[PDB]
RNA sequence: AGAAGCUCAGACGAGUAGGCAGGCGUGGAGGUUUGUGACGAAGCCUUGGGCGUGAGCCUGGGUCGAACAGCCUCUAGU
RNA sequence: CUGCCGAAGUUUCCGGAUAGCAGAAACUCAGAUCAGUUUUAUGUGUAAAAUGAGAGUUUCUAGUGGGCCAUUUUUGGUAAGCAGAACUGGCGAUGCGGGAUGAACCGAACGUGAGGUUAAGGUGCCGGAAUGUACGCUC
RNA sequence: GUACGUGAAAUUGCUGAAAGGGAAGCAUUGGAAAUCAGGUCAGCAUCAGUUUUCGGGGGCGGAAAAAGAAUAAGGGAAGGUGGCUGUUUAUAGCCCUUGUUGUAAUACGUCCACUGGGGACUGAGGACUGCGGCUUGCCAAGGAUGCUGACAUAAUGGUUUUCAAUGGCCCGUCUUGAAACACGGACCAAGGAGUCUAGCAUCUAUGCGAGUGUUUGGGUGAUGAAAACCCAUCCGCGAAAUGGUGAAUGCAGGUGGGAACGCCCUGGCGUGCACCAUCGACCGU
């Protein structure tokens, strides 16, 4: 079964475009006269539980696997029985020596690596 | 059980399941094949064509 | 193994005999009424057809701006939504109900095809307080076996002819969720049906409206 | 058969005062991960990619130069 | 940060206790009781069939105690306005379609989408949709 | 490079790209250009679900349509024809009634578990169970499969900038039934507001239970000894109330309802916790 997302654009905090001090991270407006909380026309949309995606395809990448954070060759071994479910993602602070060791072990085990060509 | 709802009118097979009588219905019957008796009282015609 | 197959096969033939009996009854009742009217016309006599013990009511006005007195009646009629159709036992206790919710609902005399199509397409049963589609006769049998109703044809008969257990059958049928009419209502819809609108009693034109809604 | 779980079916979804539940992030502590790290930790930047309804999280590249994190609990000048 | 439940909008007695609306805990109750409802009967009130819904209580603990607009009855009216009650509504906690624009007008009440069909209002163009059909009036 | 670790935002200069006819930011759908990522995208058939739009055939109904046509009676006349303003089918015809052709047709209403096409959206579920149909099998019967292509240097999906169509009144606070007002807001970074403690009460958890509470203090603790560990005597609350006295009369009392169990052949019988009405006591039990 393919993966379909109910939404692609992120939800931006209101007036985060206008003000540099107002970050784009979503914050629920508590204003009583907030036309955006009132859901007027032309206003931007608010996060709702109706936007939740399919349970059977949630947390899954476009390829159909779930990214799993891996730090060492020991972590990859834990993904032996789920190589068709989880895809190994090497951590960003893993040195170049352990990068190539993790990639080789995962490749031998048949476990996908999401960011293999790095460092 | 019953993942999908199928309309019996549009499904000949589902109609058979629900109604084990549609296999023999004889919808159209010719009953006006004898001398058609024009049945209308003369007084009724006068009342109908009154005023 | 063989016992259940034989019993179900005999039950299937029994339903067929009942459905055949019901179909003959409708044909005879229609034919005899025509013969009675023909003989009255020939003799110059006037023949009055019997009152219709059955009525089909469709809610035509929404849930907004409705007086509390009228609201409670539609709560008692299970007309909790716009374009919802139910069967009502037309009697002296119902005529007064429908006369005071005249501006909000329409109703009329449904023929056999209207009842037959409604239960086939929109037929949903209230099984354990759930909306279960009437997709097979065993659903009706387990829920109305006390009243000797075994199939959809039996349910249609108990609704059309208003039998002794009409209350149980009508309460078993979840209110039909009809669509918006195909072709639309009249130009002005909330005027009374007599005055050119689409509200109130309409007699045999409830059929022409329902076929749009199906 | 993480019964905390798995599975089937139906209905419902605005919501101020108020009520209730589950989560995200931060500093420090106990335990733990044969945890990460000068072959580059943290931070920062980026018209790079991914995940989450959301708070947020992970990652590519660049910059940088010595520390840091995941989980289970504790704690608050959160 | 998301999710769920969700009012009062004011009586009744001295700022309040009370009740009411909303929840929780613990009980009994399905050959039972309820109801912003209608019939029937007795003389508008009282009593017993229709239809719908599982129906009850006890404890205790939050928030509320305003107003606005409109209908009807009625009290006076008055240069003419209006003034006084009652009445249930609408707003108030609430976006959406239409009314060119709008707190009070017509529809409609809300998870995220696809398709279909409508309400109110519309189909010369701005503007989605007949410069449609039939009969009249008007310079 | 001492204007010295890391070098954020505000702000400023340069360069590149682009836009600009009295605001702008934003949202939706795509195009174009740029840049990413990973089978992609089409055509047809047979089906299922929802739906829309054209037809065809056949029952039944009404005044068993009204008409009408053709064809026999009689009647009447004109908006008077031939004829002669006036008349009664003649060298035009019309109207009315009846018969007939008739079981006439058609319109219309209604029904078909009668049928033939065109188009669009959707494919949820994942061994087998079921309800059915045709005959072990097969099937349109508890949710889509089959047959092919093209393309991988691109198609799809994005992300960034921009344009077009459509929409979009500035946020917070305050007042009011409601607005508007009235304040606050040049910009950015960092800091910045229900905290600690004493008492009381509810609920929950935990330990013990007619008991309960070690940490005033003493013992003790070599490895951190302000920890942990051990507990003599008191004391606090509870175990008795009432206004000095100080409690099963009666299985620590009977009746009814009642959780739960048992015996039976739904219901009956027996037992009957908690709690609540009841007669009862004892000095609150």
């Amino acid at each position: 079964v393919n993966i379909i997302k109910k939404r692609t654009k992120p939800f931006k905090r209101h007036q985060s475009d206008r003000f540099k001090r107002v970050g784009e991270s979503w914050r629920k407006p508590r204003g009583i006269d907030s036309c955006v909380r009132r859901r007027f026309r032309g206003t931007i949309s608010m996060p709702k539980i109706g936007y939740g995606n399919n349970k059977k395809t949630r947390y899954c990448m476009p390829n159909g696997l779930k990214a799993f954070l891996v730090r060492n060759v020991s972590d990859v071994e834990l993904l032996l029985m789920h190589n068709k479910t989880y895809a190994a993602e090497i951590a960003g602070n893993v040195s170049a020596r352990k990068r190539v060791e993790i990639v080789e072990k995962a490749r031998a085990l048949g476990v996908k690596v999401t960011n293999a060509g790095a460092k | 059980a019953h993942v999908q709802k199928k309309n019996p009118l549009k499904n000949k097979a589902v109609l058979s399941r629900l109604n084990p009588y549609a296999k023999a219905y004889k919808a159209n019957v010719k009953i006006n094949s004898e001398k058609t008796p024009k049945a209308a009282g003369e007084k009724f015609l006068s009342v109908l064509h009154e005023n | 193994a063989a016992e259940k197959k034989s019993a179900r096969q005999k039950k299937r033939e029994l339903i067929a005999k009942r459905a055949e009996a019901y179909e003959a009854e409708y044909r005879a009742a229609e034919r005899e009424q025509i013969e009675l009217a023909r003989k009255a016309r020939a003799e110059g006599n006037y023949f009055v057809p019997h009152e219709p013990k059955l009525i089909f009511v469709v809610r035509i006005r929404g849930i907004n701006n409705i007086p509390p007195k009228a609201r409670k009646i539609m709560q008692l009629l299970r007309l909790l939504q716009i374009n919802n159709g139910i069967f009502v036992k037309f009697n002296k206790a119902i005529k007064e109900m429908l006369q005071v919710v005249e501006p909000y609902v329409t109703y009329g005399i449904p023929n056999h095809k209207t009842v037959r199509e409604l239960i086939y397409k929109r037929g949903f049963g209230k099984v354990n307080k759930q909306r279960i589609p009437l997709s097979d006769n065993a659903i009706i049998e387990a829920a109305l076996g006390k009243y000797s109703i075994l199939s959809v044809e039996d349910l249609i008969h108990e609704i059309y002819t208003v039998g002794p257990n009409f209350k149980q059958a009508a309460n078993f049928l979840w209110p039909f969720k009809l669509s918006s009419p195909l072709g639309g209502w009249r130009e002005r819809k909330f005027k009374h049906f007599i005055e050119g609108g689409d509200a109130g009693k309409r007699d045999e034109h409830i059929n022409g409206l329902v076929q749009k809604m199906l």
